[PDB]
């Protein structure tokens, strides 16, 4: 039993017609101190798979390596390993979701919420979440911490059911993440504008974007506000 | 379990202990022999835990009859009541203690001499004349510094014990069912059918 | 820990440490078992070469595992210690957990059990021993009579004998034991001990040992002058 | 202090015919206040006409499930491809949950299936092992809105035949298979009105003779 | 001679004696062959019996859904490997959700008998086998054998007089290898390629034993009169 | 010396194959298997005439549809039984069922092997296990203390194996009836015996779908002894 | 591996005889003679020092008697070192009883804790036994004086009278020859000395050659003594008794 | 739960309620607090429903072994006390389990009560769960070492309805059993609400409650 230290905030996913898209921001919080601002929390597994992970930053690059390691010992006496037999995204999931609920089943957790984004071999969008007790679940959205509460909702407007994913294009899925983005840059105490966002698509692959920022922000309405009820001036 | 008493008289050592077993408001039995025989002169009464006094008492019994059979010999009142001290001395410092308070009473063959031990659930042993266990002392204590003489008969013995209980009987709030009454001496172990 | 397999197979399909064993009980000191219509009688034989030995203190032959069960051996006397210490262990526990004294049938089946463990267990060697187990179950009348040996093989006897010359003493037995009708008193189960024994002791002064138990717990133990009032009435019948 | 139990929401309905039996469950998984899942499956076909569902903490009742079919697995293995026997299954899970008396499995456990005798059959758990075959039976966030309702519908209690007034109780006739949906799915309604962690979907396994069938009913998604 | 009491002894020409007599008991064991095109893979078994009255000891053992063996030598030996292989098979579900390699699967057999092959105490296992399977890279199979040695292979065989059935399928390679999409046929190979291993004795209804996998087909063995089609 | 796990230079373990001519030694046993039931029979052996027969427990109770029968060093059996006894009820508590007459053999048969330098040699025993189940119905089996084990129509092991194997060979056929198996063990083992068989030397048993297994009184052999006496004087 | 180089000491011979034992036995025999003589009022120790310089410093010297407790002792016959780590743990043994029970441990509960730890080296555990054999000289309530021997095979006798080491067949026949059931301890110091002065195989027992000592109820009232026997003391016996 | 269990000259009767809870919830209406240990023995169940069921099934797994080993059907004092040795081994690690040990053998009828501390009681009578106190008020004023078999069957049938009527965690039905030198004998399953009137009206009890 621990308590996190250094923690990451939201990560966010959605299903579209060709793949998924994944996002999370650049930030390491210590409290309520803005601590570093330079931290990677989307982390790809080859060519296929994409990582998001939010909580305790120290076991954050723990899995990090174990996820390093994999691909490494998955090479070893294998001919096929950039083929047929590469890491697919619900390989790598199982294996953190087994370690997962093993460290919750010894009191001593891996403090996180992890979101496995990825296109397996078949061409089919793989999406799952896994957290510190273990628990796993699937949906078109998927997002973690405050995302949960404020981005599913936006994000579910574009994908409500299973129906909706081959109607929905990556531009107007893109659009909805970074729109979500920007509502919990506005709302979350423990966010921050700069973030990484990752498209895995089954025909052009992966394509990783950092250094993005929140634009388009709305702030002007805030001259005409003063006092708390009664105050003109 | 409730109360254990016990007497040294001039040629025996007479043990009383209380009939009844309670598990929640329910008296469950009003007929339980809280004792063992270790050997034929030395007898064992005992209470405290539920399922830790018979579990001890029993466990005692088997190492001294083990002893018995080894050595073709019995044990004097002295060596089993050092034994059973080390035991619960060995206990009191464990992971679970067995929460168990004994009086051991017996009849030395060799000295002929009976002899009456006070051992308590820490490992503390005292050898005396009369004896008792929890708050069965408080009640029973006055009447037996006042009565007491080491020259009494076992008639005598039985005689102030039935005023004890009588007094238990009394003042004690707890419904303790009455007592079974043993007596030991040069002749073995033998219970007080009427009392 | 010492892990080597000393009791193996020979292309043959023999143990030869179990059946050395055999040769260690064949040296030891004969000893017998004869049980009557109500009890069971078991004899021993002390050699005499040993004499200034301090009989009082001196172990005896035939010893006690429970009130109502004895044993006695022929073999490795340090060996039979062991078996003996973990007999009577064994039948506290029992008494402790099943809250019935064993059966006789039980112990020589537990004793029997450690002996056949000691032929397949590494690091250890079998015991030179076989022993006589005999008493009365709790609140049976039926007389009980057991024998076991290093391999851990063990049966029941109407009589039987183990130990050095043991081969002339059952023979002894087998003519005059008769089934259908056996010693019908303590008398004559002990005087047929004794007769038997006397094929084979030399002198009939403090080299016989007799164990008489009866049903209920009631086990004692001859004296000598006792034992030789039957080496007396004996060898008077003979002379004729 | 790390907790390491959680609730996941959800309810689950087991219901035994004359010859054939049905597992249902809705499809909602929840923490908190909020939906994780609209569509995650919670009964499963486990193999050899068996049917389960672990209801409470999702990630017990997943281990369990996992550990249940691998148990199938290894029974085919070690007695030469052997149909394990409903009630040879509801032993095995017994000791199952109870390895983990001290550190429980958070699972309110329903298996269905057919007995030896080809007659429908539900068996019910509590998170520690205690099991028993019983005609009907559900689990779970609404266990206590409906229980009562299939006590009245499914084996008629406190119903008597008019005229008689109380003297005479109604017959326990049998229930067939579009009866029992019926009632599984006006069960499930009920519960999504009254419930807040009930709702999203409905997802329905009966189990024949001929094998294992699913049905799938939408549910109010507020 | 002197160096073959124990198997942690090299000889004088860098020999090990314990694994070679190891490797016999394979040759004293009952014919298998084993077999694959591109779609499925095949194991053809010659059961032994004791005499009339017993049974045909049974030679091919299921490790998973989509792979399994046939074995020749100590049948106990084979238990405990094959043991092995379903544990292995299993966690790879278990905690990767993913079906073991047959190429894999001949890697951590070969890494198991290996250990008793260089320590003091233990012995080689006396068991030579026959893997199949279908993965992700289609059909395959391999030859397993207690030096730890194993082979991937379009066909081979293994027991007694196995050399017979080995050339037979090495004149056949090119024929056999393209019974793609035909179940029927790569087992009538199979089944004549085992026949050039007999003597004096003949192919019966409970003599044969049969296992097949492939793109759809579960690995699933055929005893009885279920082989009566191919006699 | 050299090791307890050394193989031959024929492939064969050198110890387990020395622990098969303790077998050859052994007293004779002999299992016959019918669609009415299977019969189970040994030789007794008493090494005296004081000796106890009825205490020579050579056949024995595994569950209510499984018995057993030995031969060889006996006294190793009683850990095997032992095993076998546990492993039935076990899965009984696992499972809610009887077990079938394989598995149980398979679990004698895994601790054949668990020799080396576990225990320090092989078992010197060898076993017929007969029982019923519903899926294979009646079976013989016979383990070996290589691990290996066979399933029999008949089968006979002990110092008399060869001669009465031969005479199972001839007698045996799929329509025999229990009666008839009886008669055949009690005449295979008078064949081979060294002394002259009766009830006190010889025991029976069998095991039916109805009775479960049962050790034949002395008094029940006597009269199938007596009857096969009649019969074979009959022609 | 390393089964090459076992001799293996825990074994039967063909005629079921534990070599090893046996081969202990026969180093024993080489040792210095003990004696054990017990009587009605006490028991003697008498033990024969084994070629000795006259540089050795005897009145600080022990490889004989030893003491186990202040009721017990025993005189030592085969590999000194051996003898002492068995006598230590007989001395821990007697302490552990007294702490348990509160009573001087019996003589024979004592002897047969060391005798059995002898059996254990010849029944497992791949060593050599103890070339040892002890005769334990004791006293306790139930049996009074007691005289025991243990030997290398874990076996263990009770005596009247005993000798173990050098010559213990010859010196058995004195004993025999001279014992009587009446015997007092002031003879059987005699006799112990006598005997040891015809068996030995030096030219003349002397003081510097010998070690002994007395277990007796000759001590104020109802109580046991132990005395071993100082130089000077030795030598005033020898002469008391006629020797020198 | 209700359960009891009582010696008489014609053998012993066991009878329990069939209640199950989970708070005020009634989780249970029908459940079988009687195990079938063997032939000639039953064994009653109170408390954890989980450790009633696991622990005496393993009970009766080395119940069964002891037949095996020894040819012979096992004492009701011997496993008895099997069970109370398996309590003091998780001593202190929050077990709850009530069960009486019922049984014929060959010093006649045999019960005994046995608790999660490990106690073990031998005696006529018994009654464990949280209405046992209702029940011993009907046992104590009416039992005999004489009862016929019919009026016995009665007895403890009636003593848990008394229990069922005024415990909250007891009722549901009754079952009941008989043991006799035969084994035991199961008399069946007595839903309460329909034997509650029907016992009204026979004795003329239960007059505060109308119907
Ligand atoms: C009285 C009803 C007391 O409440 C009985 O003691 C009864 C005994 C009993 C019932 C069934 C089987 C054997 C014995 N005990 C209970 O019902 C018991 C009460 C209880 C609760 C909690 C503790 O922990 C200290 C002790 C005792 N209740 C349970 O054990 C509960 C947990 N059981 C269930 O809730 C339950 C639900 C369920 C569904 C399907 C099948 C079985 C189920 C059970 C046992
Ligand atoms: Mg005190
Ligand atoms: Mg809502």
């Amino acid at each position: 039993t621990q308590q996190p230290i250094v923690t990451g905030t939201s990560v966010i996913s959605m299903k579209y017609d060709n793949g998924v898209i994944i996002a999370a921001d650049n930030l390491g919080s210590y409290g309520s101190l803005l601590r570093f601002n330079g931290v990677e929390r989307l982390i790809p597994v080859g060519d296929n798979t994409v990582v998001g992970i939010s909580g305790d930053i120290s076991d954050m690059q723990h899995i990090e390596r174990l996820l390093k390691d994999l691909v490494t010992e998955n090479a070893y006496d294998n001919p096929l390993a950039d083929a047929e037999e590469a890491l697919e995204p619900s390989y790598i999931f199982e294996y953190l979701a087994t370690v997962m609920y093993q460290r919750r089943s010894k009191m001593n957790p891996l403090w996180n919420a992890i979101i496995v984004a990825g296109v397996q071999s078949n061409g089919d969008q793989f999406l799952r979440y896994v957290n510190l007790l273990g628990v796993t679940y699937s949906s078109p959205t998927l997002a973690t911490g405050f995302g949960a509460h404020m981005a599913n909702p936006l994000l579910r407007k574009v994908v409500d059911r299973e129906s909706d994913i081959p109607k929905t294009t990556v531009q107007v899925a893109e659009e909805a993440i970074v729109n979500a983005m920007r509502v919990l840059y506005y709302r979350d105490a423990r966010s921050s504008r700069n973030f990484s966002l990752a498209i895995i698509d089954k025909n052009t692959g992966l394509t990783f974007k950092k250094n993005l920022q929140v634009e388009n922000m709305k702030w002007d309405f805030a001259k005409d506000i003063k006092g708390y009820g009664t105050q003109k001036i | 379990m409730d109360i254990i008493l016990g007497i040294r008289v001039q040629d025996s050592v007479i043990l009383a202990s209380s009939k009844a077993v309670t598990r929640g408001i329910s008296v469950l039995k009003d007929s339980d022999d809280k004792t063992r025989q270790l050997s034929p002169h030395t007898l064992m009464s005992f209470a405290g835990e539920a399922g830790d006094t018979v579990q001890f008492a029993e466990y005692i019994q088997a190492n001294i009859q083990l002893y018995s059979i080894r050595e073709d010999y019995e044990l004097s009142p002295q060596a089993v009541s050092s034994f059973v001290r080390q035991e619960l001395a060995k206990s009191i410092r464990s992971r679970r203690p067995y929460q168990v308070n004994v009086l051991i009473g017996g009849y030395d063959k060799k000295k002929n001499k009976p002899e009456l031990y006070q051992i308590d659930y820490l490992g503390t042993k005292v050898e005396l004349p009369y004896g008792a266990h929890g708050y069965s002392g408080f009640y029973t204590f006055s009447l037996l510094d006042h009565h007491y003489r080491p020259d009494m008969t076992t008639e005598e013995g039985l005689d102030l014990l039935k005023l004890c209980v009588q007094e238990l009987e009394k003042r004690m709030p707890m419904d303790f069912k009455g007592v079974i009454v043993k007596i030991v001496d040069k002749d073995g172990i033998r219970q007080v059918d009427d009392f | 820990g010492y892990d080597r397999a000393l009791s193996i197979f020979s292309p043959d399909g023999h143990i030869f440490q179990v059946e050395y064993a055999l040769e260690a009980v064949k040296r030891g000191t004969c000893a017998v078992g004869v049980k009557g219509k109500n009890c069971v009688v078991l004899g021993c034989e002390r050699r005499s070469t040993l004499k200034l030995q301090d009989t009082r203190i001196t172990p005896s032959k035939v010893s006690k595992i429970d009130s109502h069960v004895v044993l006695s051996f022929s073999g490795l006397n340090a060996d039979s210690r062991i078996l003996i210490e973990k007999a009577r262990v064994e039948a506290q526990s029992h008494r402790l957990t099943l809250e019935d004294p064993v059966t006789v049938e039980y112990l020589t089946r537990y004793v029997a059990g450690v002996q056949q463990r000691y032929t397949q267990s590494g690091g250890v060697r079998p015991f030179g021993v076989s022993t006589l187990i005999a008493g009365f179950d709790p609140r049976d009348d039926e007389p009980k009579l057991y024998q076991t040996e290093p391999s851990g093989i063990y049966s029941s006897w109407s009589a039987q004998t183990i130990g050095r010359n043991s081969k002339t003493v059952r023979e002894f037995l087998e003519k005059n034991y008769d089934r259908k009708e056996p010693p019908a008193t303590v008398e004559e189960c002990v005087k047929l001990t004794v007769r038997s024994l006397l094929e084979v002791v030399q002198t009939g002064a403090k080299n016989i040992e007799i164990t008489v138990v009866k049903p209920d717990s009631d086990i004692v133990a001859l004296s000598s002058e006792e034992i030789n009032q039957y080496v007396t009435q004996i060898e008077q019948e003979k002379q004729e | 202090q790390f907790n390491p139990y959680g609730d996941n929401g959800g309810t689950i309905l087991g219901i035994a015919g004359e010859d054939f039996a049905v597992l249902a469950g809705d499809t909602r998984n929840i923490t908190d206040y909020s939906i994780n899942s609209r569509y995650e499956p919670k009964v499963f076909d486990c193999g050899d006409n068996i049917v389960m569902s672990a209801n409470g903490f999702a990630a017990d009742g997943d281990a369990l499930v996992k550990r249940f079919k691998n148990s199938v697995k290894w029974y085919h293995f070690d007695h030469n491809d052997k149909k394990l026997s409903i009630n040879s299954a509801a032993r095995n899970i017994q000791h199952l949950l109870y390895s983990r008396r001290f550190f429980p499995y958070y699972v309110y456990n329903i298996i269905a299936g057919l007995d030896e005798d080809g007659k429908g059959a539900v068996y019910s758990f509590d998170p520690v092992g205690s099991y028993q075959r019983e005609q009907c039976r559900a689990g779970g966030a609404a266990a206590s809105l409906i229980m009562p309702f299939l006590d009245n519908q499914v084996n008629f209690k406190n119903q008597y035949e008019p005229g008689t007034n109380g003297k005479v109780k109604k017959p326990l006739k049998y229930l067939s298979v579009e009866e029992v949906i019926k009632l599984v799915r006006d069960s499930f309604t009920s519960a999504t009105e009254r419930h807040i962690q009930v709702g999203d979907g409905l997802e329905i396994l009966i189990v024949t003779k001929d094998g294992v069938r699913k049905e799938f009913y939408e549910l109010k998604r507020d | 001679n002197n160096y073959d009491g124990d198997t942690v002894t090299f000889s004088p020409t860098g020999r090990l004696f314990q694994v070679e007599y190891a490797l016999e008991a394979i040759k004293q064991g009952s014919v298998t062959v084993g077999l694959r095109s591109n779609t499925h893979a095949v194991l053809v078994a010659l059961k032994r019996n004791a005499d009339e009255l017993s049974s045909y000891q049974k030679k091919i053992i299921k490790c998973d859904e989509h792979m399994g063996l046939s074995l020749a030598g100590l049948a106990p030996d084979a238990r405990v490997l094959s043991n092995y292989l379903r544990q292995q098979c299993n966690y790879s579900s278990l905690v990767f959700n993913r079906k073991l390699a047959v190429e894999r699967a001949g890697h951590l057999l070969c890494d198991k008998a290996q250990k008793n092959t260089q320590s003091y105490g233990g012995r080689p296992y006396g068991v030579g086998l026959l893997i199949i399977g279908y993965d992700k890279s289609g059909a395959h199979l391999l030859e397993f054998q207690p030096s730890g040695n194993v082979t991937e292979l379009y066909g081979t065989a293994i027991g007694a007089r196995s050399q017979g059935a080995k050339t037979y399928l090495e004149r056949t390679l090119d024929t056999f290898i393209k019974i793609d999409g035909n179940p029927d046929e790569l087992i009538k190979a199979g089944v004549e390629a085992i026949s050039q291993s007999l003597r004096d004795e003949s192919l019966t209804v409970d003599n044969l034993s049969i296992a097949i996998v492939g793109k759809d087909t579960p690995f699933t063995i055929y005893d009885g009169e279920a082989v009566a089609k191919y006699i | 010396d050299r090791g307890v796990s050394t193989f031959s230079p024929e492939g064969r373990l050198f110890q387990v194959e020395y622990s098969l001519e303790a077998i050859k030694l052994g007293s004779t046993a002999i299992g016959i298997a019918t669609k009415e039931g299977v019969v189970l029979g040994v030789e007794k052996r008493a090494t005296s005439p004081l000796l106890e027969s009825d205490s020579i427990e050579k056949i024995v109770e595994i569950d209510r549809h499984i018995g057993c029968a030995m031969s060889g060093l006996t006294a190793d059996a009683r850990s095997m039984i032992e095993h076998a006894r546990t492993a039935a009820v076990t899965h009984n508590l696992y499972y809610d069922e009887d077990i079938n007459v394989e598995s149980l053999t398979q679990s004698v048969c895994d601790l054949a092997l668990r020799f080396g330098e576990l225990m320090s040699r092989p078992f010197g025993v060898a076993l017929l296990i007969a029982g019923h189940d519903a899926d294979d119905g009646y079976q013989l089996f016979h383990a070996e203390p290589s691990g290996t084990f066979y399933r029999y129509n008949a089968k006979a092991i002990g110092s008399g194996s060869e001669g009465a194997q031969a005479e199972l060979l001839n007698e045996w056929h799929s329509s025999l009836t229990l009666k008839e198996a009886e008669l055949l063990v009690l005449k295979i083992l008078k064949q081979v015996m060294e002394e002259k068989l009766d009830e006190n030397n010889a025991q029976l048993s069998c095991i039916t779908k109805q009775d479960g297994f049962k050790i034949y009184d002395n008094e029940k052999t006597a009269e199938l002894i007596k009857e096969l006496k009649e019969k074979e004087a009959a022609e | 591996g390393s089964r090459r180089y076992d001799s293996r000491t825990t074994i039967f011979s063909p005629e079921g005889r534990l070599y090893q034992v046996e081969y202990a036995l026969e180093s024993i025999s080489h040792a210095g003679t003990a004696i054990g003589i017990m009587a009605s009022d006490g028991i003697v120790l008498a033990a024969e020092r084994k070629v000795t310089s006259t540089l050795l410093e005897q009145d600080t010297s022990t490889e004989k008697l030893y003491k186990l407790n202040d009721k017990i002792a025993v005189a030592v016959a085969g590999l000194t070192a051996d003898a002492e780590i068995l006598i230590n743990t007989a001395r821990i043994h007697a302490q552990n009883y007294l702490k348990t029970y509160n009573e001087d441990i019996p003589v024979e509960i004592l002897v047969r804790r060391l005798s059995d730890i002898k059996q254990g080296y010849t029944q497992h555990g791949g060593l050599r036994p103890f070339g040892v054999s002890f005769i334990y000289a004791g006293y306790d309530d139930r049996y009074g004086y007691q005289l025991y021997t243990s030997n290398p095979s874990g076996n263990y006798t009770g005596w009247k009278a005993i000798s173990v080491g050098a010559n213990t067949s010859a010196a058995q026949t004195l004993l025999q020859m001279d014992y009587k059931d009446d015997m007092k301890v002031d003879d059987a110091i005699e006799l112990a000395l006598k005997t040891l002065s015809k068996t030995t195989d030096s030219s003349a027992l002397t003081y510097d050659r010998l070690e002994f000592a007395t277990i007796r109820k000759g001590a104020n009232d109802g109580e046991v003594y132990q005395k071993i026997f100082k130089p000077q003391e030795i030598k005033d016996i020898l002469v008391k008794t006629g020797i020198t | 739960t209700t359960t009891l269990a009582f010696k008489f000259q014609h053998g012993v009767i066991a009878a329990v309620d069939s209640r199950a809870s989970a708070g005020s919830y009634i989780s249970a209406l029908r459940m079988n607090k009687v195990i079938e240990i063997n032939p000639y023995l039953l064994g009653t169940m109170s408390g954890c429903a989980a450790d009633c069921q696991y622990w005496e099934r393993l009970l009766a797994k080395e119940c069964r072994l002891y037949y095996l080993r020894n040819g012979e059907r096992i004492s009701v004092s011997a496993a008895s006390k099997l069970l109370s040795n398996m309590m003091c081994q998780y001593r202190g690690m929050g077990l709850s389990m009530g069960s009486m040990i019922c049984g014929w053998d060959k010093k006649g009828p045999g019960l005994y009560y046995v608790d999660e501390h490990g106690t073990r009681l031998s005696g006529n009578m018994f009654s464990t769960g949280s209405g046992n106190t209702y029940a011993y008020g009907v046992l104590d004023s009416n039992y005999k070492w004489d009862l016929s078999v019919e009026d016995a069957l009665y007895l403890g049938k009636r003593s848990i309805l008394a229990a069922a009527h005024r415990d909250a965690y007891s009722g549901g039905s009754v079952n009941l059993y008989h043991v006799t030198e035969d084994g035991w004998i199961y008399h069946g399953n007595h839903d309460v609400g329909e034997l509650f009137w029907k016992v009204k009206e026979e004795e003329g009890s239960f007059n505060n409650v109308i119907g």
